[PDB]
DNA sequence: TCACAGGATGTATATATCTGACACGTGCCTGGAGACTAGGGAGTAATCCCCTTGGCGGTTAAAACGCGGGGGACAGCGCGTACGTGCGTTTAAGCGGTGCTAGAGCTGTCTACGACCAATTGAGCGGATTTGCATAACAAAGTCTCCAGGA
DNA sequence: TCCTGGAGACTTTGTTATGCAAATCCGCTCAATTGGTCGTAGACAGCTCTAGCACCGCTTAAACGCACGTACGCGCTGTCCCCCGCGTTTTAACCGCCAAGGGGATTACTCCCTAGTCTCCAGGCACGTGTCAGATATATACATCCTGTGA
């Protein structure tokens, strides 16, 4: 049998993900997500294409800029694991 | 009867001045713009513009391709930290991020 | 419709925050997550379709969107704008 | 049919400048327009209230110049008061 | 002899309407002078883009009634709006 | 001839109505000012002034005082959680800061 | 003899400056600081005296602002003494 | 003018601490809160200064500190606004 | 261990006092309001046709699930030192003057400056061809893990 | 202890043919320039007066610095269980395709709403005058917390 240890593959995913440009998240998901929420202030609306990947793409950059807070939260407390915590230091931090 | 001529050839610049004194003039930021209003920032914008693409060619030349992509934009702005700054705010589409793993994550 | 926020996947999750930087992620993060996606998407889509009725519009284009997010301190390039 | 404006001309001239064997996506064009309204409506925001503040009706290079230094960093700040700084005065003796 | 403008007059009236019995200090008249002056800009300034976004030359009550919005939490965006319909509900019609 | 009077009456409000119109015409925020705008925006700014007062009343009471100083503005705004958005930014000149003591610097 | 322990009497300094408005920093010094720093800009440089006090506020609610910041932060790693480390994490995650 | 850096005495480093809260505190803060003043300080002084320069005046007033904080997301009432 | 005493300490409450920061009054001058015109901005209806919504079938990565085992999280314990408390001793910041004048602020005059209009036309735009870069496929070569024993 | 060295898996390097996105060409307006005028904001000189700078002397609160002791921070250890990595199975997302029509974008008319004008007067401003809520100093009474004996 051959296996790598755990935290070797969690680093190569590192690196990979840092480097390529694309959504990382699935996209019919995400475009209903968008609509649950959106008819909450109106019925019967309506997105263009364009919409949907602008508010993708500004989602992605707030969550990836979240948790490289969270993560330099973590290493703060000795850690490698990040916890709910974390997330909510950062964010407090930064007033919201 | 003179020939009429381009403003931007005569401040030496690519960019139009023309269109920049009637923005200048309109989005209500003053009554009045000066004659050597729009030519002094298009002058600005020009250089500002040159910066970002002068690095993002040399990015794009480091993956070994003959042209600019969002992604060498991305890059190219942040290696210079003045830019990093200016635009420290702003989302690129399809930018990417800068590969960048913590020491303390890292085997040994 | 419904039940969209569990259409943010664990492996999704895990992904977006690799880029972060994260190495290893505890099993509580999923929901906090979902909870902070929310929040952030609620003020955007909120500021959004207020543009939209204003134009007395239906379909929300980029620049609603756009518009939304730049006002609250981010600014988006490439979709227009 | 209606017409528009952008700055995708001057953008490809001046990649040129720098990098004369260099093409450009259509992407990263979007990118430079997003960039050239961004700082232009910056720099006339700001030079706006420098004219409101001192009770004037115009804008002139001097509020730009300001502007400019109030809005960039200092490296930045100093090439572009040069290059604004010639293309006034060489426009003027032109 | 120059002459100022400001709030001092309005604000002074709209606490005796609410605590009839006190007064303000020098400076809370002058805190609540920048409040006014503060949220007076970001409103006009809103209203000021969406018409411009919008393609208009003309601010109505309903830019500043966005405006409100984008600018208020919810709670008093609302209480705001239904002040203003009213006065301009009964000025048009008065 | 009919007797002048200020818009202010007329509108119910107590800030004035000409001088906002005035105000908004100027500092280029448009080219044009609508009859109704002024009024509308008069009536938000007096609605939004008049909550501050009340809640600062409220503060100044808990000193005993019959009068408002820029603490009682301070903590009106800060219990208040809208105005500590609208307004979270702000600095107040001898706002001082509410009594917040993390619990687990307590004694025990 | 008598005596008050070790972060009783800090207890106390802390609700005491919390609840006071007056400036804390001493004003000449500061005052001093302010154009020692401008000279470097510009010689014959002045001031109104307002101008200075609006600096000095801004400045302790400035610093103030940070040094709760800066107190979580040591809480989050458990513990009462913060350190340099608190300080610099605070503002990093604010993207200082 | 010298060394003024040092005119914030540690009683006043602690005093601004205590208020946010702080309630012990290391002896090398003393020396990294200084220089965090520091570019605060000289940030909103240099662009007061700006400000005056193009008004092409000496005397610095409290309007040009207080354009100066306020583009800095640090709006200040009290001195005029 | 645990409570309670009391002792000292610090904070809160009541009183007298007085003073200067507010509330209110007087007179005066632009700026807001009537009553008026003239002209383009916004509103409305009518029209085209582009883009979104919706549904289909088939293919295929991408999510779900569950298992097994090691790495990190967590709790407890011991050491020693870096801070906090409080005393006594220096020091320099307030406070309340005094006097000088440099620069801010307002007045009045004259000018070149930018807004405006009307005529003319080439820079820039959209849309139609062109072709070479980037893409995807495929096999080889090089780099980086992770054991299983040995020096 | 740790160091091979070898087996293995994964990334990078180098070919190869193909598709469509980007680069360049063509023809058509309408925004940019010319070349005049007109009226006024901006530059300048001048003068008046306020606010900032400098200096002085005295009180004293606040900043230094020292010494003693203690909770705190840190390192180290030892369970244990939660998250990783892997393989097997199931699910729903893409991709390409096709049809229908709702709503975004467009023009063309109409008027009515607002800019711009003169005239008039009273609401808001600066500047005095009067007063009383809040600040000072003081005594007084009430909470609270540290260390000690005694259960």
């Amino acid at each position: 049998p051959h296996r790598y240890r755990p935290g070797t593959v969690a680093l190569r995913e590192i690196r990979r993900y840092q480097k390529s440009t694309e959504l990382l998240i699935r996209k019919l998901p995400f475009q209903r997500l968008v609509r649950e929420i959106a008819q909450d202030f109106k019925t019967d609306l309506r997105f263009q294409s364009s919409a949907v990947m602008a508010l993708q793409e500004a989602c992605e950059a707030y969550l990836v800029g979240l948790f490289e807070d969270t993560n330099l939260c973590a290493i703060h407390a000795k850690r490698v694991t990040i916890m709910p915590k974390d997330i909510q230091l950062a964010r407090r931090i930064r007033g919201e | 009867r003179a020939k009429a001529k381009t403003r931007s050839s005569r401040a030496g610049l690519q960019f139009p001045v023309g269109r920049v004194h009637r923005l200048l003039r309109k989005g209500n930021y003053s009554e009045r713009v000066g004659a050597g209003a729009p030519v002094y920032l298009a002058a600005v914008l020009e250089y500002l513009t040159a910066e970002i693409l002068e690095l993002a060619g040399n990015a794009a030349r480091d993956n070994k391709k003959t042209r600019i992509i969002p992604r060498h934009l991305q890059l190219a702005i942040r290696n210079d930290e003045e830019l990093n700054k200016l635009l420290g705010r702003v989302t690129i589409a399809q930018g990417g991020v800068l590969p960048n793993i913590q020491a303390v994550l890292l085997p040994k | 419709l419904r039940d969209n926020i569990q259409g943010i996947t664990k492996p999704a999750i895990r992904r977006l925050a690799r880029r972060g930087g994260v190495k290893r992620i505890s099993g509580l993060i999923y929901e906090e997550t979902r909870g902070v996606l929310k929040v952030f998407l609620e003020n955007v889509i909120r500021d959004a379709v207020t543009y939209t009725e204003h134009a007395k519009r239906k379909t929300v284009t980029a620049m609603d969107v756009v518009y939304a997010l730049k006002r609250q301190g981010r600014t988006l390039y490439g979709f227009g704008g | 049919r209606s017409r528009k404006e952008s700055y995708s001309i001057y953008v490809y001239k001046v990649l040129k400048q720098v990098h004369p064997d260099t093409g450009i996506s259509s992407k990263a064009m979007g990118i430079m327009n997003s960039f050239v309204n961004d700082i232009f409506e910056r720099i006339a925001g700001e030079a706006s209230r420098l004219a409101h503040y001192n009770k004037r009706s115009t804008i002139t290079s001097r509020e730009i110049q300001t502007a400019v230094r109030l809005l960039l960093p200092g490296e930045l700040a100093k090439h572009a008061v040069s290059e604004g700084t010639k293309a006034v005065t060489k426009y003027t003796s032109a």
